[PDB]
């Protein structure tokens, strides 16, 4: 059966770095996009970042370009983020989020609604 | 008879294809079906068979009944590019690749040298590797695809640096090609591509010739 469990993140200072591991099992992470997605305090589902199966293609919110690096790791069937130079409003909880479609990319960047399985979520605090 | 080579315009052009030249890529990426010695469980429609291969259910569709007809309840094995998105099915789909397993395996594997022409001129050789006697053209041609994305980004993301391609199989005297490209437009749609193979085109592996003809923009 399909699991994606979210760990690492935690708390920093404004600033401050932090890493997400996502440990994906029942499925093959390299057939799938990959995404991570964020739902911040009284806020709707928001895109973070996408990459592709083979890892030679990424993008990422306006928001967080050039500050947050989405990785993978298909023999391992991890996905990673790496969160630099976080601001307040990056405080989230964030989710892995797997693609719908096996083998086939509609649009790019992927849509929210083009990912069909997600973990229970990863909390990044920023504290104020 | 021999296919007559590709005429002036014919071969499709990547810069007239403006969608996701990823939705080709992820066909010959490492991902595919391979099953050695393995006999049809089921069947949907008249000309395909279901197979068993954790072991996921496989459609492979080919082109008529006969085919069908032919290999259903014989032990085969099967190879070849797997697609997901609108598999027809009621889990996977495919088109041919099947072939024989009793009788048609090597005790050592064969080798076979394709050599590659960029703009007419060979800059590049290399081989694939086959345990069969009769092969489907489409796993000598997936194989030599899986080298070319790998080394020659023969496919990338967005789209090509190739204009156009052609993969040529020489046996003696007759020859056939498929064209390696898109058809124009935003869309792919890899099941209209893969459908080329339904029709499980065998080779011999010991006297196939693999050329490939690539044109750059």
């Amino acid at each position: 059966q399909v699991q994606l469990v979210e760990s690492g993140g935690g708390l920093v200072q404004p600033g401050g770095s932090l890493r997400l591991s996502c440990a994906a099992s029942g499925f093959a992470l390299s057939l799938y996009v990959m995404s991570w997605v964020r739902q911040a305090p009284g806020e709707g589902r928001e895109w973070v970042s996408s990459i592709n199966s083979g890892g030679s293609t990424t993008a990422y919110a306006d928001s967080v370009k050039g500050r947050f690096t989405i990785s993978r790791d298909n023999a391992k069937n991890t996905l990673y983020l790496q969160l630099n130079s976080l601001k307040t409003e990056d405080t989230a909880m964030y989710y892995c989020a797997k693609s719908k479609y096996p083998k086939y990319v509609p649009t790019w960047p992927p849509l929210l609604d083009e990912h069909d399985y997600w973990g229970q979520g990863i909390q990044v605090t920023v504290s104020s | 008879e021999s296919q007559p080579d590709p005429k002036p315009d014919e071969l499709h052009k990547s810069s007239k294809f403006t969608g996701l030249m990823e939705n080709m890529k992820v066909l010959y990426d490492d991902n595919h079906v391979s099953a050695i010695n393995v006999k049809s469980i089921d069947q949907f429609l008249y000309f395909d068979l279901i197979y068993s291969i954790n072991y996921d259910n496989v459609r492979v569709e080919f082109k008529n009944k006969d085919l069908a007809d032919k290999y259903k309840d014989k032990y085969v094995d099967v190879f070849g590019a797997n697609y997901y998105y609108q598999c027809y099915f009621s889990k996977t789909c495919m088109y041919g690749g099947v072939t024989e397993h009793n009788g048609n395996q090597l005790d050592k594997y064969r080798s076979i040298t394709v050599r590659v022409f960029e703009d007419g001129k060979n800059l590049l050789s290399f081989d694939v590797q086959t345990n069969k006697k009769k092969v489907t053209a489409q796993e000598l041609d997936y194989l030599t695809r899986h080298y070319l994305v790998k080394n020659k980004k023969l496919y990338e993301f967005n789209n090509s640096p190739y204009e156009t391609g052609y993969i040529k199989f020489i046996e003696n005297e007759n020859s056939f090609w498929y064209d390696m490209m898109p058809a124009p437009g935003d869309k792919f749609d890899q099941s209209k591509y893969l459908m080329m193979y339904n029709d499980n085109k065998m080779v011999d592996s010991k006297d196939v010739k693999i050329e490939v003809y690539l044109t750059t923009k």
